[PDB]
């Protein structure tokens, strides 16, 4: 998005200038969906997925860079050794074994507040594993 | 007391070539590895047992194994112990084998129960494993050698259990996740063993270690005139005695019971009261900070007028045999069962262990045959039952016996060798024999048929310890002193 730093503009020239049309450069294509000024599109030679055509004709879906990160939702205070999940009754339950307690805990996802809800527990001395298997 | 005193177990490690090759043939790596394992085991033992395991020496075979190596822990343990008897001579409380041959058994390491401070029993075998793994194995084996074992009867009855219920305790099968705490019955067995007189060679401080001179390591080693330890713990004990491994102006001690308030205590003080009649009280020499060397009644001395004999400082009676084998509530039966079962019978009275044709016992003496006790419980404290416990019923007595085994070929079901049958009449090879069978030595005596000129008792080192105001070596001259 270096282009938008300047406010007023009427002409930008692209001729004989090499490029590598990747996801990071994808913004240009997105900017090419908003551009109005007099511009001539030239060839781009980056990834081989992009052939000898014009960048303005590109679509943002040709670059398939899906940014994936992780958002923290720390709520469970209890310690754990084995965490294993299994689909059952159209609700994939998460089963957790708590050390030093002998407690096996069951969590079910609910859409009330976008979390997992504890609903059941097991008796034990010091849990190590709680391998869940559903058969019949 | 003696229990509260800091025990010093002189351990020497024998290492085979399997783990030497597994350690890239490096001598120094194996040496430092053994040092680290010894330090880790000492850290284990310091929390409760108050016992420091001093690595006096260690031998690792860079060439190859001398004797036959088998996956059987018992056979390999026997081979290691006989090799120690044949070749190893240096003084060491425990001789432990790091077995490169990983035993194909379920138990981690094989160590005799209560076998420490013995030439043919003082140690065990620990198989190959991880640093922490064989450290735990060594701790378990040394607990075995000092008589500390998991109590099967209390395990079944729930009398005492592991307080580290998370991952169990060390005495059980070695789980991956090590615990940090021993049970109270471990310590109770330790007091019972030390009070019985066993483990009397653990009360000496070695002057030479495998560790270079290190200030504050708890041992007065070469190059250190005094050592009170790190000044953090030096405040409680020996604050004014030794500082920074150096004396504080006029001083004569660093630690030790024979030196109170950093100054010499009066002559004649008892730095160690006798645990029983088999033990001899120790008096400070008058110029030595550390207590007198442990001295016990010489092997053959009776715990009482006739019954019982002190072997290695440990009392042995028929009642004591029943207590060790079966339990405290179990006591030896009367002569009625001995003369009514050992004379003739299968599985009830037998001199020698022969399943096909049981060995007959004569009427002259029946006290070395089948060990017969009173009110034997469902399971013994240690060992295994060869079949079922024998039960046999004017006076009526609840008569019982068994065939308790051990990790050794010796059978605890019978009467142990040396149990008295009468005047100088004690068990040898499941038979009552005189002293001439054992060939006990005669201490320094001047009269005829006496010990230490009559008045006085000979210690375990075959040296007379004369009574009060008797300075002569053979208890012959009286020297009054104040």
């Amino acid at each position: 998005d270096i282009f938008k730093g300047l406010d007023s503009l009427t002409n930008v020239d692209l001729r004989g200038n090499s490029f590598n049309c990747d996801c990071k450069l994808k913004w240009l294509v997105e900017w090419l969906g908003h551009t109005n000024a007099t511009v001539e599109d030239i060839y781009c030679e980056g990834p081989p997925e992009y052939k000898k055509r014009k960048i303005n004709s590109l679509s943002s879906k040709d670059f398939d860079c899906i940014i994936t990160e992780f958002a923290k939702s720390q709520d469970l205070p209890y310690q754990s050794l084995s965490i294993d999940t299994f689909s059952y009754l159209n609700d994939e339950y998460v089963v957790i074994a708590q050390p030093f307690t002998g407690k096996c805990i069951f969590l079910e996802w609910d859409h009330v507040e976008k979390t997992f809800r504890n609903y059941d527990n097991i008796t034990g001395t010091s849990t190590v594993v709680c391998k869940p298997i559903v058969i019949e | 007391n003696v229990e509260e005193e800091t025990k010093y177990i002189e351990l020497m490690i024998v290492n085979d070539h399997l783990m030497f090759k597994k350690h890239r043939l490096s001598v120094v790596h194996t040496n430092t590895y053994a040092k680290s394992v010894v330090n880790m085991a000492d850290l284990i033992y310091k929390d409760q047992l108050k016992t420091r395991i001093v690595l006096v020496a260690m031998e690792t075979w860079a060439t190859d194994n001398k004797f036959a190596i088998s996956e059987n822990p018992l056979i390999t343990l026997r081979e290691f112990m006989k090799y120690r008897r044949d070749f190893i001579k240096e003084k060491s409380d425990a001789v432990h084998l790091f077995s490169g041959s990983q035993f194909e058994s379920s138990r981690s390491g094989a160590a005799y129960i209560g076998g420490i401070c013995s030439l043919l029993k003082g140690g065990g075998v620990n198989e190959f494993g991880k640093t922490d793994l064989m450290a735990v194995t060594l701790a378990q084996s040394l607990a075995h050698n000092i008589g500390i074992i998991s109590d099967k009867r209390k395990l079944a009855s729930g009398e005492c259990k592991c307080e580290d219920t998370w991952s169990g305790c060390i005495m059980g099968d070695t789980g991956y996740y090590l615990p940090k705490k021993f049970t109270q019955c471990n310590i109770e067995e330790y007091h019972d063993f030390l009070n019985s007189g066993g483990g009397a060679c653990l009360f000496n401080k070695p002057s030479k270690l495998l560790d270079p001179p290190e200030c504050g390591n708890g041992f007065i080693e070469t190059g250190e005139e005094c050592d009170c330890g790190t000044p953090a713990e030096c405040v409680l004990e020996g604050a004014e005695c030794c500082k920074k491994c150096t004396l504080t102006q006029d001083s004569q001690c660093s630690d030790g019971l024979c030196c109170k308030k950093c100054k010499f205590q009066p002559m004649g003080t008892v730095c160690r009261e006798a645990v029983n009649d088999c033990d001899i009280r120790e008096t400070c020499s008058g110029n030595s900070s550390q207590c007198a060397p442990n001295i016990h009644k010489m092997d053959g001395y009776s715990c009482d007028g006739v019954q019982g004999i002190c072997f290695g400082g440990r009392c042995k009676t028929r009642d004591r045999q029943c207590k060790y084998i079966w339990g405290q509530k179990v006591t030896a039966s009367d002569k009625y069962c001995y003369e009514k079962l050992n004379i003739e019978g299968t599985e009830k009275g037998n001199c020698g262990k022969d399943k096909d044709t049981w060995i007959q016992c004569n009427k002259r003496d029946v006290l070395c045959g089948y060990l017969l006790c009173t009110n034997i419980g469902n399971i013994p404290r240690l060992g295994e039952l060869d079949g079922e416990i024998t039960s046999t019923l004017g006076r009526t007595l609840n008569c019982s016996g068994g065939h308790v085994k051990l990790e050794e070929d010796v059978d605890l079901g019978y009467v142990e060798d040396g149990t008295p049958c009468g005047p100088q009449m004690m068990c040898l090879e499941h038979r009552c024999l005189p002293v001439a069978s054992f060939n006990f030595s005669t201490c320094l005596s001047s009269k005829e048929g006496t010990i230490c000129s009559g008045n006085g008792v000979c210690s375990n080192e075959l040296k007379c310890v004369c009574n009060r105001h008797w300075i002569g070596s053979d208890c012959n001259t009286y020297f009054p002193h104040n």
